[PDB]
């Protein structure tokens, strides 16, 4: 039994061992007391505020799309404290973790954006932080794993399967259902089993609804499309949940299509995989025709999610959100971009969404149109990997 | 078929457990992997729980994780399995034979034809590692329309609904991993409970039927012989032969 | 002549050559009408809250400072566009050039973080921006000088003395003699001739004035000490500057000790250097027995500037505000500190800031103080130079 | 002394300009640069200007630049410039030697030291790059007590003001970097003019005297031919005599 449910239309689910469920059904039990309580909300928005530095900014963007009828604003998630909007969620699970008495948080990771996010969350909170990371994202994401132990997470290298997200994926829910009286496991997207698609969403849904007032004191109108890259979900349903019933409102997210969606090599189950299930939950996967689970392709390792939230599957199926992809080369000519014309280094995860915006107003320069693109996170991290393709193609 | 409950009684009247191994069906490799699973019934196992290669085996520890690795290195698929499991059940007719598996791979091309290819190779039951009770209508449906028992696990947090759930839902065996369990699934006329947690010694299997058990799965002791044994396929054979001999004695009256 | 007078009581001044006169003057006469111009403050209230993300945060600190009367707190300057205070004084310069009919900006950078502040000024106001820095600090600043590139700005490596900060200092200069009339220099921090310490004071001064109301609200009155760390002193005098009145509030920075004042090996030239005449100013620099310029020394590179800013020597002479040095290894343990007790990777500059007020509290931890540190940066940059000390100490 | 003063007599009864050389003290080392200097005097310089080694020369350009880097590579120090400026004016007795100097080095051990230092070794005056007329009160006051004409600097840009002060508070020779700035000048009874920007060929040097300075000064010319020579200090010798003859035949009527 649960109290909410678990599904959004077919997709989603609690597909986990027997073992599990007591743990899901005591997270959403307290998720649900939470949300009711008036001090669990003034000690989140506390958090966010004083700690992570909400509200965030909402960017015009006039020199990008002069001589355009698009108006063009970016929600500043890059500019929340640890440079990505996955830091609102971790405090919010943070607190969820302390509301249940845990002093434990078990997380997984694969670029390390999410394992930094839950470090930092657990440092502050004076809880005792492990996270598991695939061996081959661990040799590849050393300046993350070096944060991750400053912050005073211990970092636990998996040799299993690929030794890759999925992998960590698993070997942190190994743990928590031997540990789950004591320790919270801190989901890093709007994914896997029921409650965390859910939970997620709703730590995540101050986004959209600070883009719509501010949108509102701007423009005195609703933006006719907002635009979020999606890996596994908590961007861009954290911005689509509070305009989800303003139908006139688009709700636009883009997958990546890696080296192109023909070459198989890409991101994009939503639109290019096939329903499966796998990390609990039914969802789009990547996976072979005898259906086991691949890897994902993106020049961006936070898009490398091998499936997606159930409810962006969902919204698609209803057609209340439109899916749709931007390659690799696609989203480094908007990185250059935004970097020459606004001045901001975009994630090369946020800077898919900032393409799809780009051709929205090339395509059809005349088209007047008020759009928002989620600018997810800050794009330092990425500066090396610009700089090897560029000067690898001669630029 | 009713091997199950045909082996249960047979095994009631000699007052005697059931010993059953666990193997990952193509580990290390499908010709050495048919040869451990014969060693197995020769040496007296009573039923075969087998798993299939997945990708991502969520409610599996490193024995089993490694097991997969093998089998996977090996080349082996869900199709080749199925190969497999004709032959073992066309040269045991009696013996059950439980699947392990992930949801994925009973979902991928269809849970009903997933099931009818279950019962066209004589597969008996279908344990599904990440459905939960909850979960489970469609697979439990899917398989007793084709024949196949629908196994669930009654773990240590069990809680009354739950075990009332269990006794209700599952067919063939309930699979334990723990007295009071075992007391109330009796209550509920719940099929015979195997001991699955810590099953790695002759005393535990004759402790799990003291307790009142009907027998007692050894779910990743035999997968530590073949990976011991990897460099000697003979040797591995002999360990086998002699561990599970050992274990279904102590299963005996 | 100028309108405003360009001494701190003796420090200060405009030691330029003749030609340069008219460009200060214009400097200063455009300064002092857009300080009455409630359309300019408008045009950078906007870009400081919309582009930059003003407010910045104020973070209390109780993990650091539980069972001690001391509460500290943090001004997040960290959470700036950009990841330093450094930005809100870029766009205000970058608005002054704009007023002054300017299309482009001579900057210099040592750490390269005012290159990348000026760079993204200046493609956001669409100027076009060209900056000096030493050949040196190039080869050192790979980082950096890729975001001044992507963002757009022209790098000039600087060969001739040294080829660091003061030599693009000297370089800077040359050219702006000969392109005043097209072009302005954007002077990255509160020294130099006049009026630069004045317009870089007034351009960070909302730092102080939102610390002064953030303290008000939410401890009802004004902080014992405010305490930061002094390169050039901008983020130091933009803390200040709102509170120098409050006569009861202590005004604290910090210059780096480097590996100790006694070793001579530091960047402390307001306590232990001797005053010249240089970079356009009178004030304290380091400098040997017969008058040449010295390089300061510390662990932080944006800590190296060889003088300070006139006004905080003037506010020492008077007695206003107390200088103090923090060493390398003090400030390394602050940085540790912060990162595993609050989850924030501060500056290795702000970490001397913070290190400090950590010993305030340790020397005296029943002593009642109420501190906030100005937290100028975030330490991202410095993971691999922290990095690289643990691991040759063996840590 | 009124070395300056006697000078443009001198120059005048003989309706003739000043040519004026820059060297920087030391550049390339002490004893090469007191060739030179002898050099420059021997092939007809009128009066010298003298740079003193400093760390950061604001207001100087790349051969400028070249020449500090070269005489602190030799180890130059300013205790050693003014050793050298004694020896220079114990061999010369009535060229005027100007000094351009750094503020800090100045002020470094007290403005009135420094001019102090400046009289006792026979400099005639002192050239401040980087303080303006409107910061050089004590500068001038020092230079004045000891006998040092304070030269300022009248750049392009100049106005009405900045004339009047620069006729007022300059002695020796104010120094120009260019007509209209030449006529204002001597309405406002400044000291003569020498022409600084620009000076490296005979014909600069004959436009300057037409058209009405006093003479002019060769700021960098000298200095790249130190530059170009450096590995042969016979021809670098040789190069600055022929060069110098050129410009100060150039400066006579
Ligand atoms: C983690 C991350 C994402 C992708 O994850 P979502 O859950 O889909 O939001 C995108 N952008 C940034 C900057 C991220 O850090
Ligand atoms: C530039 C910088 C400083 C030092 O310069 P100030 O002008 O003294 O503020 C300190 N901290 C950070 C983070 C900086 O970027
Ligand atoms: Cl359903
Ligand atoms: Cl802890
Ligand atoms: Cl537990
Ligand atoms: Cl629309
Ligand atoms: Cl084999
Ligand atoms: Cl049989
Ligand atoms: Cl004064
Ligand atoms: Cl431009
Ligand atoms: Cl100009
Ligand atoms: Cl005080
Ligand atoms: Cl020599
Ligand atoms: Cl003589
Ligand atoms: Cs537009
Ligand atoms: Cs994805
Ligand atoms: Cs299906
Ligand atoms: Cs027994
Ligand atoms: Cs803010
Ligand atoms: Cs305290
Ligand atoms: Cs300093
Ligand atoms: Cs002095
Ligand atoms: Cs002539």
């Amino acid at each position: 039994t649960t109290l909410l449910n678990p599904y959004f239309g077919e997709f989603g689910g609690m597909y986990v061992p027997q073992i599990l469920m007591p743990a899901l059904n005591q997270l959403e039990e307290a998720f649900v007391s939470a949300q009711k309580d008036p001090e669990f909300q003034a000690q989140f928005a506390d958090l966010l505020k004083n700690y992570a530095g909400r509200p965030t900014a909402l960017t015009k963007c006039q020199n990008i799309t002069a001589g355009t009828r698009t108006t063009l604003y970016l929600k500043r998630e890059d500019l929340l404290h640890g440079g990505a909007h996955k830091t609102n969620q971790v405090l919010g699970q943070a607190l969820l973790a302390k509301r249940m008495g845990k002093s434990e948080i078990i997380a997984e990771t694969g670029a390390g954006q999410h394992g930094v996010a839950s470090a930092l969350a657990s440092a502050l909170l004076g809880l005792k932080c492990r996270i598991y990371m695939g061996a081959k994202d661990v040799e590849r994401q050393s300046p993350n794993v070096f944060r991750m132990r400053l912050m005073g997470a211990e970092v636990i290298p998996v040799h299993s399967g690929s030794a890759t997200l999925k992998d960590a994926c698993n070997e942190a829910l190994r743990d928590w259902s031997g540990s789950y009286e004591t320790a919270h496991y801190m989901l890093g997207t709007a994914a896997g089993p029921h409650p965390y698609p859910t939970i997620v969403r709703e730590f995540q849904r101050m986004i959209g609804e600070e883009t719509k007032a501010q949108i509102l004191d701007k423009e005195g109108r609703l933006p006719d499309a907002v635009i979020a890259c999606v890996g596994g979900g908590s961007n861009a349903i954290g911005m689509f949940a509070d305009f989800i019933n303003d139908t006139s409102v688009g709700l636009i997210g883009v997958e990546p299509g890696g080296h192109g969606i023909e070459t198989g090599e890409h991101g994009a189950p939503l639109k290019h995989g096939r329903v499966g299930i796998y990390f609990g939950m039914k969802a789009p996967m990547m996976q072979t025709a005898d259906g086991q689970i691949e890897e994902s392709y993106s020049i961006s390792a936070g898009l490398d999610f091998p499936s997606v939230g159930p409810q962006h599957a969902y919204l698609n199926s209803i057609g209340r959100a439109d899916y749709v992809s931007i390659t690799d080369d696609e989203a480094l000519e908007a990185f250059k971009t935004l970097c020459r014309h606004e001045g901001i280094i975009p994630a090369l995860e946020s800077s898919h969404a900032l393409a799809h915006a780009l051709k929205m107003m090339r395509e059809q320069p005349e088209k007047e149109q008020l759009l928002v693109v989620n600018l997810s996170g800050r794009g330092d991290k990425d500066i090396f990997t610009v700089h090897d393709i560029l000067k690898a193609r001669g630029e | 078929m009713e091997r199950y409950e045909n082996l249960f009684a047979q095994l009631n009247d000699r007052r005697e457990g059931a010993f059953v191994p666990f193997v990952t069906l193509g580990d290390p490799g499908i010709e050495q992997s048919l040869k451990i699973i014969d060693t197995l019934i020769d040496a007296g196992a009573d039923a075969l729980e087998l798993g299939v290669p997945f990708s991502d085996p969520l409610a599996d520890g490193p024995t089993i994780q490694n097991a997969n690795l093998r089998a996977f290195a090996a080349g082996v698929t869900p199709a080749q399995c199925f190969e497999m499991l004709a032959l073992i059940r066309e040269k045991h007719p009696t013996i059950p034979i439980g699947l392990l598996m992930y949801a994925n791979l009973v979902f991928n091309n269809g849970i009903d034809a997933f099931y009818a290819r279950c019962e066209q190779v004589g597969v008996d039951s279908v344990l599904v590692a990440d459905v939960p009770v909850e979960e489970s209508a469609p697979f439990r449906q899917a398989a007793l329309r084709h024949n196949i028992a629908p196994i669930f696990i009654c773990p240590p947090n069990a809680d009354d609904d739950l075990l009332r759930q269990v006794a209700s839902y599952g067919r063939g065996y309930t699979y334990l991993l723990s007295h009071h369990l075992i007391e109330k699934l009796k209550e509920y006329h719940a099929a015979p409970a195997l001991q699955g947690f810590g099953i790695s010694s002759p005393e535990q299997v004759s402790a799990a039927v003291r307790a009142g058990a009907a027998g007692a799965i050894s779910g990743s002791a035999i997968v530590k012989i073949i990976e011991k044994n990897l460099a000697s396929p003979k040797q591995m054979l002999a360990e086998l032969r002699s561990f599970v001999s050992a274990m279904k004695a102590a299963s005996r009256a």
